[PDB]
This record gives C-alpha cells, structure tokens and sequence, in this order.
C-alpha cells in the first residue's frame, strides 16, 4: 500500500491511439500536403499537467505586477515615449496571439495523428494566455501609467491608421487564411522562429532600459512557452515531408512566407524599437542581420535541410531593401501622426547623434528633415502645419501596397523606390516589390484590402478621426500627438482648422 | 431547484460554537488566575478550508513578487 | 452624410431589401449583388467601400425568408434556388478536377462562391465545396509559381500596365 | 558581477532622472479604464470582459465588428479570414456572449491546476489506504477496462469536434468559451485512461493498454451507434455553431449524461468502486460549466436575438431534430449493456426512472429554450427498446 | 502627486548613488546557503529544513539544542519555558524529525486551499446536476445527519487533543508537524457540517443544526464509549507525545479507520450517496497524510534512536497497551449501529472482514514498528462482542 499516482507522460503514452479511422476522418481545411498519421509531438503534455505548468508562470507574474511593482510605481517612472511604444507593441503583438489561437485550431483540425493534434492544441490554449496577457499589459499601464488614452481602446481606435493594416497581414490573416501549411510557414516556421521569439525577448530589454518592468514581467512569462510552438512549425514540416507534394510546394509557400513576414516587421519593428525609445540597445541595421540571416537563414533553416527546405529565394532581395526601411517609414508614420493612438516623438540631439553614427548619412535626408518640421512648428498646434503638407508640397505622394499594406513613398525612400500600377477590370494597384506583385498578379482575390486613401477619400481629417472616436476622455484632445510633452495637446479642432482632405494617390495616372 | 449551490466558512461558523462539549476534565491544563467565559465569542467566522485560501492569496502575490520582479 | 460605418449609401440599400418579401426575390438580389460588387472580377468598383457590409444586411433578409419557406429537410439539403445542395457540390468539384489549368480552376472557384455562397446553398455542402475546390485551386497555381516572369505574367493576368519604374 | 553590466532605467540614477524629468505632471488622461467603450453584461465591467471583448479584429460587416474593410489576405479562391459564410446563425452582434464563469485564460488553468494536484494527492492516499481492496473484480477488469474506457473515445471525439469552431468561431468571448469546452472533453478522455493506468500500477495482472477499450469502441455493439453520431458530430458538421449546439445541447446531455450519471456514476458505488466517481465528479462539474455558456451563447444571445430569434430558433429546432434521432439510437444500442452486468445489479424500474431524469432536464435544460416540443414518454420508450 | 510623496532608495536617484556607492565589490562570503549548518535528511537540504530547523530556540540542555543558558523568564514555581520534563520519550536530538511532504506554511495552505476551491466547484456541480435525486432518503436523514454527523465532535475532540502539543512540543520539526495534524482534523469536522450544511440547502426540511448529531454523541450508545476515550485523550493526557501518539498510532488508526473507511466510505455508495464520500476522500488523504509524518517521528526518529531505542519503544508499548482498550471498547459500542441499517445492507461476515483489514493494517504500519504483540483474532474477537 505504498502511495501511487500517475503522470501526464504515463497517460500521454496512450494518446496516439485516441484518434481511429472512418471514412470521413480527414481534415476540413483546403491543402496540398498529406500530414504523416503517426506523427509525434515533443512535449508529452495531458490538459491537466498543462494547466498546472501554466497557473504556475502566471502566479509569480500577477504577484509582481499586483504587489511589488505596483508598490514601485512601476506603470508610471517610464519613459513618455516607450508608455507610448508599448500602446502598440503590445495591442498589435495582442492580434498577433489572438489570430494565432484560430491558426492553430486550423492546424489541430489539419493534423491526423492524435500527438500532433495535441501539440498544436496546446499552442491553441498559449496563444490565448498570450492574448489575455498582452491585453493585461495595455489593461496595467492604462490603470497606472502616465497617459491611458491608446492603452485603453487600441481596439477600436488602431483602426484609424495605416500601421494596423500590414499588422493584420502578418499578425491575422496571414496566420489563418491560405494552405493550413502556408499559414503554419506565416505563424511558426516564419514568424516565430525568425520573428517573435527573439522579438519578445529583445522588447523586454528596450522595455527594461526605458525603465518599463511592467513588460518584462509579462513578456518574459510568454517566452517561457515560444518552445512548444517552434516545435510545432518543425513538426510540421516532418508530417508532409514524406508526401510528394511536398517537393512541389514547400520551398514556394515558405519563400512566400518569408517575404509576408518580413515585409512588415523589418521596417515596423527597427521603427518602434529606434524611434519609440529615448535609451537604445543596439541598432537595428545589426539585430536583423542576426535574426533573419545568422539565426533563422543559417542556423534554422539550416536543419530543415534533410527535410528539402531551402533558403528562400527572396533572402537576399530582403536585405537589399533593409537597411533604410525603418527610417523611411517613420517618416510617413510622422508626417500621418493623427491617424495613429499613441504620442510620437521627434529624435533629440542626442539620438540624431546615434543614428548618424549607426547610420551614416542618416542626417543629411532625416535629421534635416525632422529639423525643418519642427523649426515650422510641426510639434506647435498653433503652427497650422502636420507633415503631411510637406510631401504634397514636394509632390511625393505616399502608396499603400495592395499586398502588404506596407506605406512607401518611392519619391522620397533612401531605400527601395520601386513602384508598379496596374489596372484591373475598373480597378488600379500599387505595388512596392517583385514578390508581392506575383502574389497579386497570380493570386488577386486573395488581397483585395482597401487602404487607407480608397476609404478615407474625399473625408476631412478630423472628421475620419472624430467618426472612429480618436479622442481622449474631455472629447476634444486628440489620442495621437507629434510630441510627448504634457502641454500644448492638439484638439481635434486644429485639426479641423487644417481642412486637410484625403486623396487616393494613385488616381494621378489617370 | 437544482440551482448551483454551495456553502461557505460564515455559513458553517454559525454552528462553531456547539462544537464543544461538557464533560468533568474539560478544562484547561495550565495553571490560571483566571477563568475565561465559556461562552465568549470571537470576531473573525472562520474555518480551516477559508483560512488556508485567504492566506495562500498572500503568498501568492508575495513570493511571485520576490521570486520574479524583485530578483530580476 | 458621409462616413466609414455609417452612411448614405448604407441606408439607402437597408430600405432597398425591406422592400424584399419573397426568398425568390431576395436570392436573386444577392446573387445580382456578388455578380456586380465582389471578386476581382466584379462588373464595377462603385461600391468598393460598402458592398462588404451591404452584403452580409442582404444575407440576412435571404436567410430569414429561407427560413420561414423551406422545410426542415430543404433549409438542410437544398439551395434558395430549388437547386439540390449536392448535385451543386458534386458537379463543382468535377469540372474542376477536369480543370486544364488554373486560370479555369480560378473561374469555376471564383464563380461558385458569387453564386452559392449561403445563404443560397447550406453552410455543410458550402464549406464542403471550399475545402475541396480550394485544394485543387492551390495545387494547379503552386506548380512552378515563379517559371513565368513577371512581365509575362502581366500578359497572362491580362492586367493594365499603367507604371513601371525600378533603379536596380 | 554582483550589480550586472545591464543598466535599468528604473534603478539607474542617471537613467531615471532623465525619465522623471520628462514625466508630464499629471496623467495626460483620466480615464484609466481599459475597455471602458465595452458594454457591460453586468453592473461594472469584469477583467474577464476589459482583456476579451473585440481583441478579434472584426469589421462591422460581422455583425458587431469595429473595425472597417475586408481582410488583408484570404484564402485561394476569396474565401475571408472570418466571415458570416461559415455558420446558418445570424445575430446583431457577436459579442454578445459570456460566459457566466467568465473565464479567461489564468482562471481557467488555475481551476484545473488545482484539480489536477487534488487529483494526484486523492490517488496516492487512495493507494496507501489500501481502498482498492473492496472494488469488484468483475466491474473492475469488464466494466472500468472495457466499457468505461471505451467510452474515453466517446469524449475525444466531441472534442475534435471542437476544432473547425476554433478556427471558424466570429468572436473572442465564443472562440474562449468553445476553445474551453473541447478541452474539458479531452482532459476528461485522458482522465478515463489515467484510472485505467492507476489500476494498472495497484492491481497486479492489470492492462492500461486501450488494446482492449479500443476495440469495443470501434468494433462493439453497444458504442456502435454512439461512434457513427461522434464520427457524424465531429467530420460531417461543418457549421461551427451546428457542431457545438449539437454536441452540447443534444447528443452529450442526453447520451453523454446518462452514460456518466445515471450509468457509472449510479452502479460504480455498488461495486465497491469510489475511484470512478471520483472521476466522474470532474466530467460533471465540466458538463455543467460548459452547459452555463452553452446556454448563454445559444438561447440568451441567439435565440432570443432581438432580431433574429425566431430564424435562430427554427435553426436549432432543426439541429435539434436532425441530431435527436442519432442520439436516441447511440442510447439503444448503450442499453444492451445492462443485460451484461451480474444478475440483480439493476431492475427496468430504475433505468427507467434514469431515463426520464436525462430526458426531463434536457426538456428543462435546452429543449424548452428553443421551443423544441419533445416527447418524453416517445423518447424514453424508444430508448427501451433497447433492453435485453 | 503620479510620483508619491516617498523617496524609495531604489528608484530614487540621489538616494540609490549613495546606496551604490557604499556597496562592496563583491558579497563579504561566498556561502550563500541559509541552514548551511543543518544535517539535510536527502540529498540536499530543502527549503522545508532551511526555513523551520532550529528556529526554536533550545538550549543544550534539551536534546539537540544549540543555545546555552537558562530560559529568561519561567513559570511561577520554576518550570522552564520549554523542558525535557512535558514527556516521558527520550532523545538524541529532538530537531531530527522530517515530515516526509516537507509541509512549511506556504505549501500547506496552497493544498488545503486547492481543496476549499475544488470542493466548492464539486458541491455547484453536484447541485445543479441534481445527483441528490438518487439517494436514499432513510440513509440521508438517519445515517449522514445523525451519525456522521455526531462523528464531527470525534474528530473535533481529537483535534483539541493537539492544543498542549502545539505549546510543549521540543522542536519546530515536531511543533510544525503536530499543528498540521490538529488543524486538519479541525477541517474535517468543519467538512461534516459543511455537507450537512449543504443537505440543508438542496433538501426541504433538512436541519442543519447540530443538535440532533450532538445529543447523539453527548448521550447516545453507538458513540459512548468513543467519546469517553476522546474526552480521555484529550484532557487526561498531559504528555503531548503520549496525546500525539495514542490519537494518530492507536485511537484513529483503529477506531477513525473503522468508521470513516470501513463504515461510511463502505456502505454510503450503496445507498446512493456519493456527496459523504467526496468528503472521506479528503478526511483519508489526510490521514495517510499524517501516518508518514507520525510513523517518522515515533518509529524512524524515536522508536529507533541509537541511544535510547529500546526505552523509547517500552515506553511506546506501554501506550499502545494502555489505549489499546478504551479503543476496543469504541470499536465495540460502534457495533450497535449495524442493527440500525435496513435489513440486508451487510452481514456479520461483512463486517467482520473489514475489522481484520483494520487490524491488520494497523499492525503492519504501527503496532509491528515498535514490537507491540497484537493478537488480531483476540482483538476482532472483543469487538464482535458489541453486535446485536
Ligand atoms: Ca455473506
Ligand atoms: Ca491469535
Ligand atoms: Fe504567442
Ligand atoms: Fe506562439
């Protein structure tokens, strides 16, 4: 009678056999590989053993947000600017967990063997921690922190702007819609392995020197369960490797994920880590050149080899375009400053000098730039000046890619200035590279997305804004600003008073 | 009927009281001065089960805070 | 009055199928409606900014009245058309496994969801038909994706060239 | 080192002084309320709904979305990420639903952790007390090995049901609800193979392999009808909401309850077997959390939609009817299991009486919600019939 | 103010530049392991040890003591604060002891807490399942009310048995363990009324109030001789490890197991009660719970001392002797309530059968320990003697 109890191994032994056959036993999801039935899983996890591995990370996260922390008034001794960052970073990363749940459930529906089913099933309960968590992050430093507005409804007013529409592309979309595999290569093979994972990690560490703890308490918790994920994307490649379709199309449907992903977190995140941020980690130009090709294009892909996974085609096309994505981008994401939820700063003396000495030649085309704006008062709501007038002015009209939904303005880019319009049955589209054109080109129902400019044509600015409620609780402050001091707020009258009116740019070559 | 129910540490507390019995030996082991009421009350209802969760709430936010933010 | 959520246009297509008080009707209108504004291959773009929302206040009104006609085996089996929910289903994906190519396998998907897209044909045969259709769709397109370039490709799409302007 | 070479911001001298001196003097706004634009089910705004509600990136052409415009990218063949094309079900808004528990992820866990070290402790005292010494041999290899096991197929096959609803579901609160739903039903299928593998440890010449309860599911005759309604439940539905209603609403409360709770839950006593019930108590305290949200989902916001109640009514009376009779057949065949107990274990007076109980509370339970007029004397007489 | 009038030395910059500025290089020691000093019983020392060894101040003076001196302030008269003299058991080192779950405060209360939670999860499920439907209504009023009920003040009894062991206990090892075995007796009476408590709410007419199960216990004859031995344990016993080891190795472990394993546990599920065993399933973990903890203490620590083993033991015999017959006599009235049940629910053979498992298991883990000759026919033989 000596005490005996069993463990989620010991029951995990027998799950294999769970699934039987019948007929109708198939996935409901459209796809051209055949997953192995007897794949296995790494993780040799029950839903209670799970549950239990899980409470226990969230317990000593509450407590330090709760009570210490909250004791530090942590939400608050933050930088203006990364109280701001984080609006995004963590309400955009949200949709990226929340869209992973139902990819996941696509994958669980697509295994057939019981283990791999069960693998992506507890990616499914992750990805719905990591949602409640992100949201616990916007729901903290909106309770605590300097400035709620953003934080508090990023929800609804992301909608707003441009940056939330390529969000969706990587983060949403293209995590459930396509090939249950394209969507896997999107969410795991891609964005995890070469994006999120070291991502997560590395927003901790701008988080921590901007003197936000908040989010490395959370974050950090996330990171904890990025393994069972990798494994997932690795194992699903395993499945389909034996099935002969695979030679076919992996290596395109993988290529087409690295360029998805890419094409948005290679401007978007050097954006928010260089320019929402007072104190620096290091430059971007060198983290990416880690991620993408040391790590993920070496090391990664690198093991995927045996399994006839290759480099994608598009890897050195990526980093032609890298370099000068992030600065370009800014400076759309500036000059359209009231179409965002969060406050945005201009670089100091002190920035400009670490840009110029990590980017050289970054003042001469930004820093001069940013100067003009601010000398003609740009940050000054008695100014009657936003950005955006001044590329008008100098006739260099800004594009949305009907692909990525990435913003380009190839007038003015120190980077890639491609541009490609074409007009279909009634219909114009603007492209920014080779790829994606392809993806439109041979695929045009699958990107249908009206941008910005299409929506908003012939609508006053303030009226866009007042309409999807960009503004804070007095009802007459706007959310977004072009500076993070406290005085001097812009209203949604100096806007009004702009009467700046959306155009569609690229009814110009009509 | 049948609408989910249950019992709590108040609802248990009421009948704390009764638990003791008489009985010639019951009665205290160390020498005393003075004689504590038998039928004194006390303020907080409580029981075993509601004790041991409200203070492992405590511990909770303690240790986590200890083991996670303020070690890092 | 203008707006993204809220506007002329809207109102004036909500009185447009309150007018509807037949499923005949009402599934006609629907099938029109995907005919003329969705899929690159509409007959114009005029309602590009509400024909998504515009839609869907139509499916409504269809599925409603399928509701209130159809029996329980119907509402189940059968199109608001009459059309036999199977039949539909099983030829669909025949014509497409005979597909030569998928600029064909493009058309017969394309054209079955603008005409049987529920509330027109059930929801089970419906997505049925999406998991099938949308496999043979990818198989065809996937097959040596990058072989033609792009200039070529253009041709092929058939698309407009407007613009073209590159450094490198 | 001892202090580390990573400079905080928090703690760093030099570094906090220039953050503090750029802090505004106040708060730039004073709502600091995160979802204070949701509409509360309640009369304040619980955490459950703030960290939920519309964290699903929806445009108003799903009935309650925010957002604007069609999906970035969609499947081959213009399929949308998410769209109302993927379920009969209309509604005013999406959103609507909650779970009375309102459970989000920590709780969730939370309540489970628990569970499973409460579990792990009631089987080590379990084992030491030597309770397994009063168990009947027969129930235990014949009824536990065999018919209870089988039936943990039963359990994992309404939960893969689960899995095009977590993909297809159109909003955060019913994909959290129905993503928890499934996954009780797999803990419970891994709880039946966790007593079949503790058996296995305290009893000797005791097999976990499910060799055995495998092929009474799959080969059996009285899982017969029960397998081809799961298979049918789980690859046949393509309707997300037709797939959770039909599982949760129809088949699991009236065949799932009686074989539960008026089969093992009412003999497993008589046979001198507490460990299954002990079991069994996790699976119905689930079945009546699922069955709380089951009901907020399907009658509270859908069937009594304020605009779309009578369509979404004939809708399940019509789910209703299509699955009822794979149920009632998956209970007849279920019936022929009595006449393999011992002599005298139980009479047709009391299964009948169990009978009208699954029955009754699924009239009062779900039926009547929807206005299903059911027949309970039809029902349970066809039920019968099934009798040796 | 957003920033607080307080000027934290951590955060604060002025205040933390001095604070860093005062700071060493490196630690003044390497040795960074609270409890370094303490004789870990595994591999490595635990945080169970760290934490609780030597927090009580003993001298030398008392076994294992580390201190020197007299006690600052006794009693009136002398008695020393803490002394050899509260108990006649003898040796080397009283801080030897180890609860083999290793249960300081934080671990104990987590449990007992998953538990209260669980528990009540259980109870909203059982209720809202309506399983009370099917349980026997004589066993219901008669048998949980009134006497398992009247077996809430038995286990209330032997928890006050505790109060003078908390105070005179010789280290913390044993003083931890000791509360931990009273508070959990204490829970289980609470338990019994929490479920009459909950019969109360699902069951018109039902009386909570514990006068009928105490007029029971007080005055009753099922229960009488039960009682005069708890009465005795816990107020006639004045050394706290005779109370300790005469209510866990001898009253509880004979009597206790009877009536919750034997009894209850047993004959409940046949009267389709499966609410009371939910309960003996929490009162036998802890039990088990406690037999590691005591059998350490008095068989492993004690009973086999290198210096004082065979006293120790005599004087354990002595003990086991000593309440060996009050607890027969328990046994023996306990008898009587058998001809209370309804004609048929056991039989002399039955019952019997289940006595010998309680004896032999007794013997096996307690009586065997220490050398006790236990004569288990002689001992069955006496009790028997109580049935009518
Ligand atoms: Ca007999
Ligand atoms: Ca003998
Ligand atoms: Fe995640
Ligand atoms: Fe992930």
């Amino acid at each position: 009678r000596a005490p005996t109890s069993v463990n989620a191994q010991e029951v995990h032994r027998w799950l294999q056999s769970f699934n039987w056959d019948f007929k109708n036993n198939r996935t409901k999801y459209a796809t051209k590989y055949k997953m192995a039935n007897e794949t296995k899983e790494q993780f040799k996890l029950i839903a209670k053993e799970y549950a239990r591995m899980e409470a226990v990370k969230d317990e000593r996260q509450f407590g330090s947000l709760q009570d210490a922390l909250t004791r530090l008034n942590a939400g608050v001794r933050v930088h203006p600017k990364w109280n701001e960052t984080m609006k995004v970073v963590s309400n955009f990363l949200e949709v990226g967990e929340y869209n992973a749940i139902a990819a996941t459930g696509m994958l669980w529906d697509s295994a057939q063997a019981a283990e791999q089913k069960n693998g992506y099933l507890a990616q499914v309960l992750d990805e719905i921690r990591h949602t409640h968590q992100c949201a616990y992050v916007n729901y903290y430093f909106a309770k605590n922190g300097q400035d709620p507005a953003g934080h508090n409804d990023a929800r609804r007013t992301r909608t707003i702007g441009p940056l939330w529409k390529g969000m969706k592309r990587v983060f949403s979309d293209g995590f459930i819609s396509g090939d249950a595999v394209e969507c896997s290569l999107n969410l795991q093979l891609v964005g995890e392995a070469c994006f999120t994972n070291p991502l997560i990690v590395a927003v901790t560490e701008w988080a921590a020197a901007n003197g936000d703890e908040i989010t490395p308490t959370v974050f950090l918790s996330i990171e904890t369960d990025e393994l069972r994920h990798m494994a997932n994307g690795y194992q699903t490649v395993v499945s389909i490797a034996n099935d002969p379709a695979s030679a076919k199309y992996l290596n395109t449907d993988l290529n087409n994920a690295f360029w998805t992903q890419q094409k948005y977190f290679t401007p978007v995140l050097g954006m928010l880590f260089e320019y929402g941020s007072k104190f620096k980690v290091e430059p971007w130009v060198k983290t990416w050149d880690r991620w993408v090709y040391e790590d993920w294009g070496g090391i990664w892909i690198g093991r995927l080899g045996k399994y006839g996974v290759e480099s994608p085609r598009s890897l050195k096309d990526a980093k032609q375009d890298a370099y000068w994505a992030h600065h370009d981008l800014y400076l759309l994401a500036y000059a359209l400053w009231p179409t965002g939820f969060f406050r945005l700063a201009l670089p100091d003396q002190e920035e400009m000098e670490w840009f110029e000495a990590n980017y050289p030649g970054w003042y001469d085309h930004y820093g001069k730039i940013y100067e003009e704006w601010r000398a003609r008062g740009c940050e000054d709501p008695s100014s009657g000046f936003i950005p955006l007038m001044w590329f008008i002015e100098n006739n260099h009209p800004i594009y949305i890619d009907r692909v990525s939904q990435v913003p380009f303005c190839p007038s003015l880019a120190k980077g890639a200035s491609t541009l490609r319009v074409h007009e279909y049955n009634g219909e114009m589209h603007t492209f920014s590279d080779q790829w994606g054109e392809r993806m439109w080109l041979a695929e045009p129902e699958r990107y249908e997305c009206q941008n910005i400019f299409e929506q908003y044509e012939g609508r006053e600015l303030s009226e866009v804004i007042a309409e999807l409620h960009g503004l804070r609780s007095d009802g007459k402050t706007l959310i977004a600003q072009p500076h993070v001091r406290g005085d001097k707020l812009w209203t949604l009258d100096d806007i009004k008073r702009l009467n700046c009116v959306f155009k569609n740019p690229v009814k110009a070559f009509n | 009927n049948r609408a989910p129910t249950s019992v709590n540490a108040q609802e248990v507390h009421r009948w704390l009281q009764s638990f003791n019995w008489d009985f010639k030996n019951n009665r205290t082991k160390y020498a005393t001065k003075y004689k504590m009421a038998n039928e004194t009350k006390e303020q907080f209802k409580l029981i075993a089960k509601e004790y041991a969760r409200m203070e492992a709430v405590k511990d909770e936010r303690q240790f986590g805070s200890l083991q996670d933010a303020l070690t890092r | 009055k203008l707006g993204i959520h809220s506007n002329d246009t809207r109102d004036a297509w909500v009185n447009k199928i309150a007018q509807l008080n037949t499923l005949e009707k009402a599934a006609e209108m629907l099938k029109q409606f995907r005919m003329d504004h969705t899929t690159p291959f509409r007959n114009s773009y005029e309602l590009d900014n509400d024909y998504l929302w515009i839609e869907a206040k139509l499916e409504e009104k269809v599925a409603v009245l399928k509701a209130r006609a159809f029996n329980e085996v119907d509402f189940r089996h059968k199109t608001a058309f009459g059309e036999d929910a199977k039949s539909v289903l099983d030829g669909t994906v025949a014509k497409m496994n005979a597909a030569k190519d998928k600029w064909e396998a493009e058309k017969i998907h394309i054209g079955f969801r603008q005409a049987y897209k529920p509330p027109i044909m059930p929801v089970n045969y419906f997505l049925d038909g999406e998991r099938q259709l949308g496999t043979r769709l990818m198989e065809l397109r996937n097959l040596n994706y990058y072989d033609t370039p792009l200039e070529e490709l253009r041709k092929q799409r058939g698309v407009r060239v407007v613009h073209l302007q590159s450094p490198h | 080192s001892m202090l580390g070479e990573r400079r905080r911001g928090l703690t760093d001298p030099e570094m906090a002084a220039v953050i503090l001196k750029a802090l505004p003097e106040a708060p730039l706004d004073g709502n600091n309320k995160m979802g204070y634009f949701v509409t509360p089910r309640w009369k304040r705004l619980t955490e459950y709904e703030a960290l939920t509600v519309y964290a699903q990136p929806n445009a108003d052409w799903i009935a309650g979305g925010l957002d604007w415009g069609d999906w970035t990218q969609k499947f081959h063949g213009g399929r949308p990420s998410w769209g109302n094309e993927t379920t009969e079900l209309r509604t005013v808004d999406w959103f609507k639903h909650r779970d009375p528990l309102r459970r989000w992820h920590a709780p969730y866990v939370k309540d489970k952790a628990e569970e499973w070290r409460y579990t792990d402790r009631f089987l080590q005292g379990y084992s030491a007390d030597g309770q397994i010494r009063a168990m009947n041999p027969t129930w235990r290899d014949e009824f536990i090995n065999r018919y209870w096991g089988a039936f943990l197929f039963n359990e994992y096959g309404l939960f893969n049901a689960h899995s095009q609803g977590a993909r297809e579901a159109l909003s955060d609160v019913t994909r959290v609800s129905l993503a928890f739903w499934g996954f009780d039903k797999i803990d419970i299928a891994q709880m039946i193979q966790l007593e079949r593998g503790f058996l296995a440890k305290i009893v000797p010449g005791f097999d976990e392999s499910t060799a055995v309860p495998k092929a009474e599911w799959t080969n059996g005759e009285v899982y017969k009808s029960a397998r081809l309604a799961v298979e049918g439940l789980w690859q046949e539905v393509f309707d997300w909401n037709e797939s959770a209603f039909s599982v949760h609403a129809v088949y699991d409360a009236l065949f799932g309850q009686f074989v539960r709770r008026e089969f093992f839950q009412r003999l497993a006593p008589r046979f001198g077997d507490n460990l299954t019930p002990f079991f069994i108590n996790q699976a119905q305290t689930y079945f009546q959390i699922a069955k709380q949200g089951v009901q907020d989902l399907y009658y509270n916001c859908l069937g009594d939609d304020p605009e779309f109640s009578d369509y979404n009514r004939t809708v399940m009376r019509n789910w209703t009817g299509k699955w009822l009779e794979p149920t009632i057949a998956a209970l007849r065949d279920f019936m022929g299991l009595f006449a393999k107990l011992p002599a005298g274990t139980t009479d047709k007076e009391e299964i009948t009486a169990s009978l009208y109980r699954v029955v009754d509370d699924w009239i009062e339970d779900y039926a009547s919600r929807i206005d299903f007029k059911a027949d309970r004397d039809q029902i349970v007489k066809a039920v019968l019939a099934g009798l040796k």
